[PDB]
């Protein structure tokens, strides 16, 4: 793979790209638009530490830990906004 | 939503040259990594070359030096010209965008078009 880097406002994800990501963590955007804050703010959620965004030969992008050689698919938060979603959806319950 | 077109793809004869376009939809445009892979009947897809906002570009060893991507953000197009085209440049070649939610350390998203057959053969 490669790092994803931009080199030498547009960051703004899409409400499509919040969509998907909504679902991704566990909402159903359409019945429960009261937990959609937790897609909003999780999608633009930094990089824990030395993880960094790469994209391998085949083209897919995933995430590279360089200080200890961890690799995964998901953004390493993400699981923490799926008990987020999880606890929310509890607590209004 | 970002969403890509490709065109330009067909038979061409060994040793010639073609240009493939894509068009690309959404307002992210410039700040995304653009790029044309190339799937080969039976086979894995694989990167042709691709392109990042500032420009900086990286090519397959073996396109190095035949084929060419460039970009113009004012129309949202990508574009690969390719030469001296060889059997084994047959393939569906993708268009991709890997699309950043932060200028550093942040997730991208990865969004494709539906490919264009190039068929090199002497029957073109």
């Amino acid at each position: 793979g490669r790092p994803l880097r931009i080199g030498d406002e547009t960051y703004i994800p899409s409400e499509q790209e919040i969509l998907e990501f909504a679902r991704e963590i566990g909402i159903d955007p359409i019945k429960e638009p009261e937990l959609m804050w937790l897609a909003r703010e999780g999608i633009v959620a930094p990089l824990p530490g030395e993880w960094k965004p790469c994209q391998d030969i085949t083209g897919d992008i995933y995430y590279f830990n360089f200080a200890n050689g961890q690799s995964m698919w998901d953004h390493p938060c993400d699981e923490h906004y799926r008990s987020l979603v999880i606890q929310e959806r509890a607590k209004l319950s | 939503q970002v969403q890509l077109q490709e065109s330009g793809g067909g038979l061409v004869q060994p040793g010639g040259s073609l240009r493939l376009s894509c068009s690309a939809s959404g307002s992210s445009f410039s700040i995304n990594t653009m790029g044309w892979y190339r799937q080969a009947l039976g086979k894995q897809r694989e990167l042709v070359a691709n392109i990042n906002s500032g420009g900086s570009t990286n090519y397959i060893d073996s396109v190095k030096g035949r084929f060419t991507i460039s970009r113009d953000n004012a129309k949202n197009m990508v574009y690969l010209q390719m030469n001296s085209l060889k059997p084994e440049d047959t393939a569906v070649y993708f268009c991709n965008a890997a699309r950043p939610l932060r200028p550093e350390g942040g997730r991208w998203l990865n969004y494709w078009g539906q490919g264009t057959q190039v068929t090199v053969s002497s029957a073109a």
